[PDB]
């Protein structure tokens, strides 16, 4: 369980190994058996000057061979040595290496005008930032409304009958489902707020003149030939959406092509995985 | 309890990087549609953020980088490929088409958001488009392209003496720390892989400069992380931070590819340790502005932010994932939470401990009494 | 044919579906260069730019 | 009621929710919740659950109707017996309301 400094026979620094067995023969001989330490270079800088693998190389040479002891600590106790208590003999590890395969456990930042950011400064209390916020943001939902859970839960259930009534109008659970995705849902919020949380100025928005209206996303929107069109385009170009475009559906835009891919990729009869 | 404002433009789901990128924008859409079935969408304050134009971009950015981007379109794309080169737009930032609105968006997000928080009139912002914080002043870097962070920021400073930035993105957040390294009125703390990692920057002796030298606060890691290890290491700095930095806003970038399973990452969080740290944030009751960032296995990052929303109007809510959309992503199990991987922490106790004092270090060297 | 913005002007990117066979729905892809050269890999690509691209971070099958 | 239907063909559902019965209905709705929209909206979605109103046309199964068409044809108008031997379980006022719907 030792380690020790063998002849490096080239004049070099020592060979270092850890001591597994040590055997005397009949003629009273002592021969050592010893897994080897490599060497950064051998193993063929983050790597220290004492860095030392471990091996799954194996050796035997007779005791003579033994010039000295030493310590092979791990990397904790390495970096825990003191200044005075530095020497020769002191070298660590931390890395296993496969002699064999030579598998092994498993930039930089500027300064200057041209880098860092000129930093505004703190406005006097007299000063105002000047920042005109319509141009900044436009709202969709406010989280103070005189609606509770129930009657927005109830509106959206109303939002998607109509939807459903709607494309009635030119499969039931089918067009229920369809009337039940999120675009709708979304067109149920947005038709809330635009009309001030008025439960009752809204429903008209759904139904305006007695006519109701139809959120279709791209999903459902497209043609069955259009669909068929994308399945033969990905299958073709794999995911490459331009050229899917250009010589598939160009009459469409690219970023119609794309909401349709994610929406299709949860399609049922689609099956990729297994 | 807190009131939180929530920033979301439908198109930011439809842009697209390329074939074979990882950077999906689709995952905000994946959350923003949880959020309204989760009942989470109602209780906030919901607004469109209108596009940023390029005078407010070159607030920080180039004249002509923006410039540059305004103008770069995947038709003029063999024509520009001499300032493409100069501004690191290719391998790993493809062109493609959309882009400078996609920028727009996500930058208008944040500073609508800003001064939001700057005007008085929210507690909480959030903006999961925003967060990226690879950019740079004259190029773009890391799936980034518009540093939205600084403008933020920089917004933020014009009522708040101290901001500060906490990073938990996997990557190293130097985009943010860059564009402010010479200052004492912010202070970037990030938490990140190092070691044969992007952006190779950020280990435990980037302390700053000049002014801004002992306020870049860096936690270096291995791979592995658990919630536990990460908790234990997370509150104590922060603690000292706050203690010490005395800031009036915070910032947390809420990068998504610090957790488990993640395709570009390799630490073991659960959504659930990650949110503890927005948690244990928004305890310090500071005007806050939530960022997204990283993220690329998308199931989980949708969960994350989904959740992580919820966090911020301290409301709860079921494992049971609520039909949506996009429903059918979820696996087989159509729950909310990842649980950790028999993924090996190669985080020792002592690894930590070493760095963690050298931080309470730096920070000592603040001014207190 | 697509054009590959992300390598010089005029390259072009195709993705070809295999139709029968062990891999029947697999694709592969190919670059023709300006003149209309074709290349089945990315050592092939980077052996005719050489140091006129550096192509170490572009994937080959997304064209990125 | 369409949507309520769906909830356990399309046109088939429209037009059986357009029949008079919903349509009385929705005038009583409105009349008991005294003529305010949104809480008679409340009325017809109770509890996010939306209400059904069937007349006896749409209600019977389709056995019942099977029945009814073989007591016709058999005892003509004869709407006691075509009780008593046909559908004893029906109260003879459903069956005349059906006999008129159908
Ligand atoms: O549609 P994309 O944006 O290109 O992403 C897909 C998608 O990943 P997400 O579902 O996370 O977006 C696939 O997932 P499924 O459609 O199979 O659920 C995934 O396949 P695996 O999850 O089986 O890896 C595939 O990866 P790959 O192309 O390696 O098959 C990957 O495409 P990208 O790798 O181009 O992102
Ligand atoms: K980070
Ligand atoms: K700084
Ligand atoms: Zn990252």
């Amino acid at each position: 369980g030792d380690y020790v400094y063998f002849e490096n026979s080239s004049s070099n620094p020592y060979l270092i190994r850890r001591i597994e067995e040590l055997n005397k023969t009949a003629n009273g001989n002592v021969e050592a058996k010893v897994v080897c330490f490599y060497r950064r270079r051998d193993i063929s800088h983050q790597l220290r000057h004492r860095e030392l693998f471990l091996s799954r190389q194996l050796e035997s040479l007779p005791a003579t061979h033994i010039r000295g002891k030493c310590s092979v600590t791990l990397l904790n106790e390495t970096e825990s040595l003191k200044s005075y208590l530095e020497r020769e003999d002191f070298f660590f590890y931390s890395l296993v290496y496969d002699p064999q395969q030579k598998t092994l456990a498993d930039g930089e930042i500027r300064v200057g005008n041209r880098y860092q950011a000129d930093i505004t400064d703190l406005l006097k209390e007299g000063e105002e930032d000047g920042r005109d916020q319509s141009r900044l943001e436009t709202q969709v939902w406010e989280a103070h409304n005189p609606l509770t859970d129930k009657q927005i839960d109830q509106f959206l259930v109303v939002a998607r009958s109509v939807g459903t009534f709607a494309r009635a109008l030119d499969s039931l659970h089918m067009s229920a489902a369809a009337a039940s995705r999120d675009i709708t849902l979304f067109h149920a919020m947005d038709t809330l707020h635009k009309n001030i949380y008025d439960i009752s100025k809204a429903i008209s928005a759904l139904v305006p003149q007695g006519g109701p209206v139809l959120c279709r996303d791209e999903m459902e929107e497209w043609s069955a030939s259009e669909a068929n069109l994308f399945e033969e385009a990905l299958e073709k170009y794999g995911k490459d959406f331009t050229d899917i475009q250009q010589d598939f559906l160009p009459w469409k835009s690219l970023t119609s092509i794309i909401e349709y891919y994610y929406m299709w990729k949860t399609t049922d009869r689609y099956v990729q995985q297994k | 309890r807190r009131k939180v404002c929530y920033y979301y433009d439908g198109d930011v789901g439809n842009y697209y990087y390329g074939q074979g990128h990882p950077m999906k924008p689709h995952r905000i859409r994946m959350t923003h549609n949880l959020l309204l079935n989760y009942g989470l969408y109602r209780k906030m304050e919901i607004y469109r953020p209108h596009k940023a134009n390029a005078e407010e971009m070159t607030k920080y950015h180039s004249d002509d980088y923006i410039k540059f981007l305004r103008s770069i379109r995947p038709d003029n794309m063999s024509e520009y490929s001499k300032q493409m080169q100069r501004f690191n737009v290719g391998e790993d930032c493809p062109v493609f088409d959309g882009l400078f609105e996609f920028c727009q968006l996500s930058t208008g997000g944040s500073v609508a958001s800003a001064v939001k928080l700057n005007k008085q009139q929210t507690d909480i912002a959030v903006n999961w488009a925003g967060g990226l914080h690879h950019a740079k002043k004259s190029e773009a870097s890391g799936f980034c392209y518009v540093n939205d962070i600084v403008l933020a920021i920089l917004e933020l400073l014009k009522y708040h003496q101290r901001v500060l930035y906490i990073d938990i993105d996997i990557h190293h957040g130097d985009g943010v720390e860059e564009a402010f390294y010479t200052t004492d009125r912010v202070m970037t703390v990030s938490f990140h892989k190092y070691g044969e990692y992007f952006p190779g920057t950020g280990d435990l002796r980037d302390i700053g400069a000049g002014k801004g030298k002992y306020y870049a606060v860096n936690y270096p890691l291995r791979d592995g992380i658990d919630d536990e290890s990460y908790e234990a290491i997370f509150k104590p700095v922060m603690s000292k931070v706050m203690e010490m930095f005395q800031p009036s806003a915070v910032v947390l970038q809420c990068g998504s590819d610090s957790l488990s399973g993640d395709r570009l990452g390799c630490f073991n969080l659960t959504i659930k340790g990650h949110a503890k740290c927005v948690e244990f944030v928004k305890s310090f009751n500071l005007p806050m502005l939530m960022l997204g960032g990283g993220g690329y296995t998308i199931r989980n990052v949708a969960r994350c932010w989904t959740y992580e929303t919820a966090v911020a109007l301290d409301t709860e809510i079921p494992n049971e994932l609520p039909y949506n959309d996009y429903f059918e992503y979820f696996g087989p199990d159509f729950k909310l939470h990842i649980s950790p991987s028999n993924m090996t922490n190669q985080n020792t106790n002592e690894y930590l401990e070493k760095i963690k004092q050298r931080l309470f270090e730096n920070l000592r060297m603040l001014p207190h009494a | 044919r697509m054009d590959c913005p992300a390598l010089p002007p005029g390259w072009k990117k195709e993705e070809v579906i295999r139709k029968s066979g062990l891999s029947a729905g697999k694709s592969d892809v190919y670059y023709f260069s300006p003149s209309g050269k074709k290349f089945r890999s990315k050592p092939q690509l980077a052996r005719y730019l050489g140091n006129t691209v550096d192509l170490s971070s572009f994937d080959f099958r997304t064209g990125k």
